[PDB]
């Protein structure tokens, strides 16, 4: 269940599935989410939570360790560049771009269509929450 | 059948709609016997053969339904009722032709404003309308210095006559005559339509109205030419059938002052009037009718007294249908003295009656010369003839002055002439008025499909692409005329007085049964046969084939009516008497079709979409029906089996560049969609490319729509999960 949810995390930092999470796989998580941490930050990052202490972290440590609205309306904030309450294609081509990404705009223009459920062709909030869940 | 995933749609069949709509759950297998189908109740197929697949939405409610890519009937049914339902429109395309759905209520389609806007466009730029027809015929008029026929065609009160009436209006308008023309129309129709079993108001010839131009393509005149007249309504009647109309309406008006003279009991009194039993319509006041009808005269130019000769000369025909023979067995008869309608008939018809008793008991036979005298049943089949010939020459008559209202003394420089004519018939019980009905149709249908094929060939060659189909229906055509034909094997055997339906039928047997694949027998009977019609199969009862296609007028009692003192009477007759109905029906068509041959031909199919006359509303069966017997299906069957959808290569990039990678996008665009699509759809045999566009076989285009449909839902599922990615990986950090 919410395990399965811990795990699908655990995997998204895990790029090779090999079971541990590396500070270099870390590292590329982390600038990936606009962050730039030094190696050293990464390494007591991943000592925080090392219990066996060889340096990198598994599942049950990291299980151990993790044991939503605000959440969301940060993630709408992020889309919403022009603050107005309504993502339009313009804003969220942006952000799909942003993210690594590469769609057309009918593909975009289709996203928007799907999430705009009181048809007004462009997305609020409680559009962007329905999308999301 | 990779086409039949989860969640794609399917028509299957249904008692009450015809055609109902149904979504796969489980994918189909090549092997299952079953598909696991979800109505809007769950399902489970009977299939080797796999239903009809529903056509994308993007494809659904065009203007052209040879926009279908599932070119089929449900498809077809679908597509005319949410243009018809949900947009309120009448008028679709159908290749070349157009679909008219008669919506029972009057729409603002019609005005000045709407015509401007359809002068001087092109063909398919503007949205399907009558006017886009008649634009088109008036268009090619002066631009191959050719005459046009608009080919209306439809069963009476579907729409035919309100589609001639805005051709003509559209004509009157970018270039008095409209007005005259539709001033007639009670006369034709009093004169040239009769309720049948399944229409009170059918018009039982076809009508060709010539609209004639000067130099300057300006209209000066009008010319009704008649064609097909079916004669043998005139004597007889099936049951819950009337004779034409004018009978009922003088029948009605027979207690009027100036109608007196004419002696008329009531419908059911007259054997010409009778035989059906329904002597009345519901809705239809015939009296009413008769006011009109005189009215219509009146305003065409007919003087009073001539419309008394006119009703005079009906009269005389019904009551000539009373004259009672008596057998002075066996090869003689008489009439008894002082016979009441005789003498009626011989005082309206201002002849003596005892010559005209004479001849209708003896014939003269002439190496030799006698006076035959005639037995009760050739006595009978000639005062039918007569009859039938009385009214017939009248019929023309009146057709000739409503002429001379419509004639203008300018020269004619040329002529758009609008047809008004019944499509295919079917009852549950045909004779030989449906037979020559449908045989009609087998010739306009073989002028339109070699005009379809022409156009074809024209536009594949403008395309440069080679060739294509034509399906021929000239064995049909020849099983029914040719010697030895239908048509044929039935005058001979009215020449024989021992001939019968019944020997009739058994040379038909002999002569086509397994030598014509279009012939055939219904198992349980020898009193029918079957013909393989463009658009369904038809049984006709032989029953009364013989009776009807005679027509044996006897020379001495035309004679007689030439002498008349009644001085309209001999203007009407101003072998041949010895023809035949089927054979005069037969040349009246080959007249009709050499008039028609000698023009660039359009076509217009009007349908009845429910029977009550209930304003948009689309009965499935109904139109199935329509839409089969006005030659849609099949036209479209046909169409289907060719490369029916057809792309600007703009269009193709518009629409599946989403399909494309920027590897194979090039700069020569029309380049990039060859291989784009050589890549797509393997087999090559599925479209053709053209100088400016792409053809595609049927099924071809919506499978492009499946694979856009699936980029872009695989699209969405992806721009969902890396957002899933990037707020787990932010609600950890
Ligand atoms: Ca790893
Ligand atoms: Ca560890
Ligand atoms: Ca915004
Ligand atoms: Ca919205």
């Amino acid at each position: 269940e919410q395990i399965a949810e811990f795990k699908e995390a655990f995997s998204l930092f895990d790029k090779d599935g090999d079971g541990t999470i590396t500070t270099k796989e870390l590292g590329t998580v982390m600038r990936s989410l606009g962050q730039n941490p030094t190696e050293a930050e990464l390494q007591d990052m991943i000592n925080e939570v090392d219990a066996d202490g060889n340096g990198t972290i598994d599942f049950p440590e990291f299980l151990t360790m993790m044991a939503s609205e605000e959440e969301i309306r940060e993630a709408f904030r992020v889309f919403d560049k022009d603050g107005n309450g309504y993502i339009s294609a313009a804003e969220l081509r942006h952000v799909m771009t942003n993210l690594g990404e590469k769609l057309t705009d009918e593909e975009v223009d289709e996203m928007i269509r799907e999430a705009d459920i009181d048809g007004d062709g462009q997305v609020n909030y409680e559009e962007f929450v329905q999308m999301m869940t | 059948s990779e086409l039949y995933t989860k969640f794609a749609r399917v028509w299957i069949p249904d008692p009450e709609e015809v055609w109902k709509s149904a979504e796969l759950l489980k994918d189909y297998k090549p092997g299952d016997k079953v598909l696991l189908l979800h109505l809007e109740k769950d399902l489970e197929y009977r299939l080797g053969e796999l239903p009809h697949l529903r056509n994308p939405d993007i494809l659904v409610g065009e203007n052209d339904l040879t926009a279908l890519s599932y070119l089929h009937e449900p498809a077809v049914l679908h597509n005319l009722r949410v243009r018809f339902i949900d947009s309120k429109l009448i008028y679709t395309y159908c290749g070349i032709v157009l679909v008219a759905i008669n919506p029972y209520e009057q729409l603002p389609i019609y005005g000045e404003d709407i015509i401007n806007a359809y002068s001087g466009q092109n063909m398919g730029d503007m949205d399907p309308h009558i006017f886009a027809v008649a634009e088109e015929a008036y268009k090619q008029m002066a631009r191959d210095e050719r005459n046009q026929s608009i080919i209306v065609s439809g069963e009476s009160g579907a729409g035919k006559t309100v589609s001639a009436k805005y051709a003509m209006r559209y004509f009157a308008t970018v270039s008095n005559v409209e007005e005259k023309v539709l001033a007639s129309n009670p006369i034709m129709e009093s004169i040239g339509n009769a309720k049948t079993t399944r229409n009170d108001n059918s018009s039982r010839f076809g009508k060709y109205i010539e609209i004639g131009f000067d130099k300057r393509y300006r209209i000066i005149g009008a010319n009704m030419r008649t064609y097909l007249l079916e004669k043998s309504r005139v004597v007889f009647q099936a049951e819950e059938e009337r004779n034409y109309h004018i009978f009922y309406q003088l029948c009605a008006s027979a207690k009027l002052p100036e109608f007196k003279m004419l002696r008329l009991g009531n419908a059911d009194s007259f054997h010409y009037t009778k035989q059906g039993g329904s002597p009345m319509i519901e809705g239809v006041d015939d009296a009413k009718e008769m006011a009109h009808t005189r009215q219509a005269c009146t305003l065409l130019g007919i003087s009073e007294s001539y419309q008394m000769g006119i009703f005079r000369i009906l009269a005389g025909i019904l009551h000539l249908g009373n004259v009672g023979f008596a057998s002075r067995d066996s090869d003689s008869c008489t009439i008894p003295p002082k016979h009441e309608p005789l003498t009626i008939f011989c005082d309206l018809m201002g002849v003596d009656y005892e010559e005209m008793c004479h001849w209708l008991c003896h014939r003269k036979l002439a190496t030799e010369t006698y006076i035959k005298p005639i037995s009760k049943l050739q006595a009978t089949n000639a005062r039918d003839a007569l009859a039938k010939h009385i009214y017939a020459k009248l019929f023309n008559w009146i057709v000739d002055h409503v002429n001379q209202a419509l004639h203008s003394a300018v020269k004619q420089h040329s002529f758009i002439g609008v047809l008004d004519i019944y499509g295919f018939e079917t009852f549950e019980i045909n004779s030989f008025e449906q037979f020559c009905i449908n045989y009609a149709n087998e010739k306009l249908q073989q002028q339109f499909n070699m005009h379809v094929f022409k156009l074809e060939q024209e536009e594949y060659m403008k395309e440069q692409i080679p060739w294509i189909d034509f399906y021929d229906n000239q064995p049909c055509i020849n099983l029914i005329e040719s010697k030895l034909g239908i048509l044929d094997l039935l005058d001979e055997e009215c020449k024989m007085p021992k001939g019968t339906d019944d020997t009739w039928a058994q040379k038909l047997y002999n002569t086509h049964l397994n030598k014509c694949a279009l012939f055939e027998k219904p198992r349980m009977s020898n009193k029918a046969f079957i013909i393989k019609h463009f658009a369904d199969k038809v049984e006709y009862q032989c029953e009364g084939f013989l009776e009807k296609n005679k027509d044996t007028v006897f020379e001495e009692q035309i004679k007689v009516l030439k002498s008349s003192k009644f001085k309209m009477l001999p203007e009407l007759f101003q072998k041949e008497h010895k023809k035949t109905v089927g054979h005069q029906f037969r040349n009246s068509l080959h007249l009709l079709m050499e008039t028609l041959n000698a023009t660039t031909p359009h076509y217009v199919r009007c349908i009845k979409p429910n029977d009550f006359k209930f304003p948009f509303t689309f009965d499935e069966k109904r139109a199935v029906q329509q839409l089969r017997a006005c030659g849609v299906l099949e036209t479209i069957r046909i169409s289907a089996a060719g490369f029916p959808s057809r792309w600007t290569y703009q269009e193709f990039f518009s629409r599946y560049r989403v399909l494309m990678k920027q590897k194979d996008v090039l700069g020569d665009r029309k380049q990039t969609c060859k291989n784009v699509l050589e890549k797509l759809i393997l087999d090559k045999d599925k479209y053709q490319f053209g100088k400016t566009k792409i053809f595609f076989r049927a099924g071809q285009v919506a499978y492009l729509e499946k694979l856009r449909a699936d980029k872009l839902r695989a699209a969405c599922i992806r721009i969902q999960k890396t957002i899933r990615g990037w707020l787990l990986r932010k609600r950890y950090l």
